[PDB]
């Protein structure tokens, strides 16, 4: 959600309670929701390595910024309890987003101030760096997982013609133990199931008579069969695929056809049994990432505030949640509240008199 | 967007931040001053009681 | 970002541009800076203007 945040010199003591609810510098006349920020207070540490610091960690705070949103985005792709449509309501750390932006809570413990700035954006780039690898081969795994599922359904998906027969024929239907036979399965459609019932005696011959046995009757065409010699399979071939004889060799397996199904429900219950936690743990991981994401958001805007205000640590910010299509008269107003904090140098373009970073969905 | 004075204001900025850095070279100076003489106490201790410990 | 002071000077009389030949009037407004960083790329930036 879109969510302002600006900051100030802090030339007076009074700027304490402005940052809250100050009347002369309201946003849309105490109207939009102002809170102080909850601000730390760090270390300088360096001022020629910190144009360059400020800039990679610009750079490293769009990659976070990409990781996260990719995160969400393959929260969304889960597509159950979790979408960027529906039950889009995920909780910052089982409060609300709003709500915890809006009572965000600064640790040193996690990030001592007393080592170098740099020291704490690496260590948050190798968190969130092994989060991301992690995140990769989850994506890898699950994916895999949920691929398996559906190529199985690809094999559980099509007519009878490409679709085993394990729960429709038995074993008994061809010829075990057979002499110098095969009962070749040419399933023959309905338009033409009538016909091979009497054409099976001339269709070949050296064959055994009174084959006209069918087997079953489907909707795109009619299981059946005929037994007759090896050699035979070619000859009745060749001449019953002119009379609409669609010639289908099927195979009986009880041990294999049981085993492919037992895998199948082996792999529904425990793909349940791993997306429960799958959830659980992608919801850990954006959440531990994105206060991740705002801590690091909050340093690069101290780190702006110092590089522009002056020596002392005397510097005053806070949020802002400006009502809709009135944010351009706070453009103005702001601009005007905020010149006279300049009032020489600074075309504006993107180098505004004022101090902002914007965050949105 | 600085006035002719505050231009030498955030140049005081600047300075100041010169002898934040030079505060820092004197901590690290000293703390690196307390090491080495701990470091070279060290090794010739350590010289002259091999010494004194082979003679004996 | 820089906050030095500024040697100003403007030049009279300006002759061409070495390589073209533009009679165009020039000046000078300098500042020192620290940063090595900046040493880098506002000479960059200025090359390319």
């Amino acid at each position: 959600t879109e969510f302002w945040l600006i900051s100030a010199p802090g030339e007076k003591t009074c700027q304490q309670t402005w940052e809250k609810l100050h009347a002369a510098t309201t946003k849309n006349n105490n109207l939009a929701v102002s809170s102080k920020f909850n601000i730390p207070d760090l270390k300088v540490g360096t001022l020629d390595v910190l144009v360059g610091l400020s800039d990679e960690l610009a750079k490293l705070d769009a990659f976070v910024e990409g990781v996260v949103k990719k995160v969400a985005q393959y929260m969304a792709d889960v597509l159950e309890d979790s979408k960027d449509k529906v039950q889009e309501n995920l909780l910052a750390s089982g409060v609300d987003l709003v709500t915890y932006i809006t009572r965000f809570q600064w640790d040193m413990a996690k990030y001592p101030i007393k080592q170098s700035l740099k020291n704490i954006s690496e260590i948050i780039a190798k968190g969130v760096t092994q989060i991301d690898n992690d995140l990769k081969s989850r994506a890898s795994a699950y994916n895999n997982l949920k691929g398996n599922l559906q190529n199985l359904e690809r094999k559980n998906a099509g007519s009878l013609l490409t679709r085993s027969l394990a729960e429709i024929v038995k074993k008994d239907d061809f010829v075990l133990d057979s002499e110098y036979l095969v009962t070749l399965l040419v399933v023959v459609p309905k338009l033409n199931h009538n016909d091979w019932i009497k054409q099976y005696e001339t269709l070949a011959e050296m064959v055994v008579p009174r084959s006209s046995n069918v087997l079953s009757e489907d909707q795109d065409s009619y299981l059946c069969n005929v037994t007759l010699f090896r050699k035979a399979v070619d000859d009745f071939r060749h001449k019953a695929r002119e009379n609409k004889f669609i010639v289908r060799d099927f195979q009986y397996n009880e041990e294999e056809m049981k085993a492919d199904k037992e895998e199948m429900t082996r792999l529904s219950t425990d793909k349940k049994k791993q997306f429960g936690p799958l959830v659980r743990w992608l919801k850990v991981n954006f959440s531990e990432a994105f206060i991740a994401w705002i801590h690091i958001k909050a340093l690069r805007v101290f780190v702006e505030s110092v590089l522009r205000y002056g020596l002392p640590v005397n510097f005053q910010a806070m949020l802002l949640q400006p009502n809709k299509k009135s944010v351009k008269k706070l453009r103005e107003v702001l601009h005007e509240l905020y010149k006279h904090l300049d009032s020489s140098a600074a075309s504006q373009q993107e180098y505004y008199p004022y101090v902002y970073y914007k965050i949105d969905c | 967007a600085l006035s002719d004075a505050d231009v030498q204001k955030q140049i005081k900025h600047m300075m100041a931040f010169i002898e934040q850095e030079a505060n820092e070279k004197a901590e690290e100076i000293d703390a690196k001053a307390e090491e080495e003489f701990n470091i070279e106490k060290g090794r010739l201790v350590q010289t002259q009681r091999l010494k004194i410990m082979e003679y004996y | 970002r820089g906050n030095v002071f500024l040697r100003q000077a403007e030049i009279e009389n300006p002759l061409e541009d070495p390589v073209t030949g533009d009679y165009v009037h020039k000046s000078v407004f300098i500042i020192f800076f620290q940063g090595d960083q900046l040493k880098n790329r506002v000479k960059k930036i200025c090359e390319g203007f």
